[PDB]
């Protein structure tokens, strides 16, 4: 594909 | 303007072009040819040339990164160029590059010590038989490089993605199929037998042709330069059959690209539409170095009057344009990879097609970390590759996956537990089928902690979404958790995910290898 950036992967804390 | 193409190319010729552009608009023009720059352009494209010369099958990678401008020729420009070098150079819909010129691998002989070359593949070991007698060789080329054997290994029915119902399906590959097998075998053949050197690359097979050392090489018209030079009195010829098969080399259409973050888009098209892409300024990179087949109809009318050129299109008549997807990048690696185990030994060739079959049709796609729950192991901003897995496809206790937790967000967390496995923990003792499991990956985090423990105990019946009577996981199910388990919001609080929220695993660089 789209040439958008790239996604985002959370590693979320509680 | 900034301008990058390769070392084997007419660079100076190009540079003239840019001299002539400096001396009617004061612009000044540098052309540079670093060494692996389809490589380096990634990397520095935000910050590198403002155009960029290769091949147009690395440029859908390119502009699926967004690092490239769409073109905008209007209908007079375009009607210069032949329609389909144009078609070499759209990518969903848009075009993202301009045509220079069509390139092909040839057969290329020396007409002195071989006035007849071998119309087949099967005929070179006999020959070269005949050529060691007299201490030269039958046939050196680039050995190192996969463009160079693939017209051999698609030969007998190799092929990259299958192209059908104007799609590439990336599904589908052919790089282990009995023709590949077939073609890479004999090429392994000819190493064992010691008609050819595993270590042979581009210089090397070049300067022994170009010495009079090797009656053939395989080589595109930028090479002719150089020959021309040398005195030696060759031919430029239809590549030979395999099993009575043509030789199907990969056809390029070498290409100029211009930089999504350049701030002289308008300067960089008046360049390639006024300067290159005229009679003039072919012909002057031509002279150096030959360009092939040439895009512009015009000049190309000339050009085609040359035996060559005849021959280079003869032999893209039996190849085949290659694609411009992003996955060729790794087709390439995949075959690369491939022939250089088959071709020293490493690996069969069995195992090494079967690696490459794996290897060129997975698909890798850049992330994002934002977050500590992983910390140490990713951190918070960290960027890392992501390889997809395929819909209800291998995935591993251990395996690092990506996984869309909701409408907006994916997560990223360790597979604990997969289905059927029976997993608790006692502390922070992992227990996986009724066996202790040792967690390296773990070892900083235990030996800093604020708590007692950092996972606690805990069994898998408990969670949400599994067995209420049962630490089996349930079919479909996946037990996940951060490795920093002090803070991770993991399955311990949300429970199982389940398969079909999967993305991919993300690959790790081990810090060791062999040297
Ligand atoms: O060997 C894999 C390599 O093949 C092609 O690169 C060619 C290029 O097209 C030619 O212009 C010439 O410079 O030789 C190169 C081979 O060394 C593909 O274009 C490239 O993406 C691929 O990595």
């Amino acid at each position: 594909g789209g040439g958008g950036g790239a996604p985002t992967a959370k590693a979320p804390s509680k | 303007l900034v301008i990058w193409i390769n070392g084997d190319k007419g660079y100076n010729g190009l540079a003239q072009v840019g001299k002539k552009f400096e001396k009617d608009t004061g612009i000044k023009v540098t052309v540079e040819h670093p060494y692996k720059l389809e490589e380096k352009f990634p990397q520095v494209a935000a910050t590198g040339p403002d155009i960029i010369f290769w091949a147009h099958d690395r440029f859908g990678g390119y502009a699926c990164s967004g690092l490239l401008a769409e073109i905008t020729p209007d209908k007079a420009f375009q009607d210069k160029l032949y329609p389909f070098t144009w078609d070499a150079v759209r990518y969903n819909g848009k075009l993202i590059a301009y045509p220079i010129a069509v390139e092909a691998l040839s057969l290329i002989y020396n007409k002195d010590l071989l006035p007849n070359p071998p119309k087949t593949w099967e005929e070179i070991p006999a020959l070269d038989g005949e050529l060691k007698a007299k201490g030269k060789s039958a046939l050196m080329f680039n050995l190192q490089e996969p463009y160079f054997t693939w017209p051999l290994i698609a030969a007998d029915g190799g092929y990259a993605f299958k192209y059908e119902n104007g799609k590439y399906d990336i599904k589908d590959v052919g790089v282990d199929n009995a023709g590949a097998k077939a073609g890479l075998t004999f090429l392994v053949d000819l190493i064992k037998n010691k008609h050819m050197n595993a270590d042979t690359d581009y210089s090397i097979a070049e300067a022994a042709f170009n010495k009079g050392e090797t009656a053939m090489t395989i080589n595109g018209p930028w090479a002719w330069s150089n020959i021309d030079t040398s005195k030696v009195n060759y031919g430029v010829t239809v590549l030979p059959t395999f099993k009575g098969q043509p030789s199907k080399p990969f056809v390029g259409v070498l290409s100029a690209g211009i930089n999504a973050a350049s701030p002289n888009k308008e300067l960089a098209k008046e360049f390639l539409e006024n300067y290159l892409l005229t009679d003039e300024g072919l012909e002057a990179v031509n002279k150096d170095k030959p360009l092939g087949a040439v895009a512009l109809k015009s000049y190309e009318e000339e050009l085609a009057k040359d035996p060559r050129i005849a021959a280079t299109m003869e032999n893209a008549q039996k190849g085949e344009i290659m694609p411009n997807i992003p996955q060729m990048s790794a087709f390439w690696y995949a075959v690369r990879t491939a022939v250089i185990n088959a071709a020293s030994g490493r690996q069969t060739v069995d195992e090494a097609l079967k690696d490459a079959q794996t290897n060129a049709g997975a698909i890798v796609t850049p992330y994002t970390i934002k977050g500590e729950s992983m910390d140490p192991t990713l951190k918070d901003g960290e960027r890392v590759a992501v390889n997809i897995v395929g819909y209800k496809t291998g995935l591993e206790k251990g395996n690092v996956v990506v996984f869309h937790a909701n409408k907006n967000d994916d997560y990223v967390k360790r597979v604990i537990g997969v289905p059927g496995d029976k997993v608790e923990y006692k502390n922070d003792t992992l227990y996986v089928n009724g066996k202790k499991q040792d967690e390296p990956y773990l070892n900083y985090n235990l030996k800093h902690k604020q708590g007692d423990y950092i996972t606690g105990t805990f069994q898998v019946k408990d969670l949400p979404n599994a067995n209420p009577k049962s630490n089996v996981i349930p079919k479909g199910k996946y037990l996940v958790l951060g490795d920093n388990r002090e803070v991770s919001k993991d399955s311990r609080a949300f429970g199982l995910i389940d398969e079909d929220q999967i993305v991919g695993k993300v690959s790790f660089r081990f810090w060791s290898h062999p040297q």
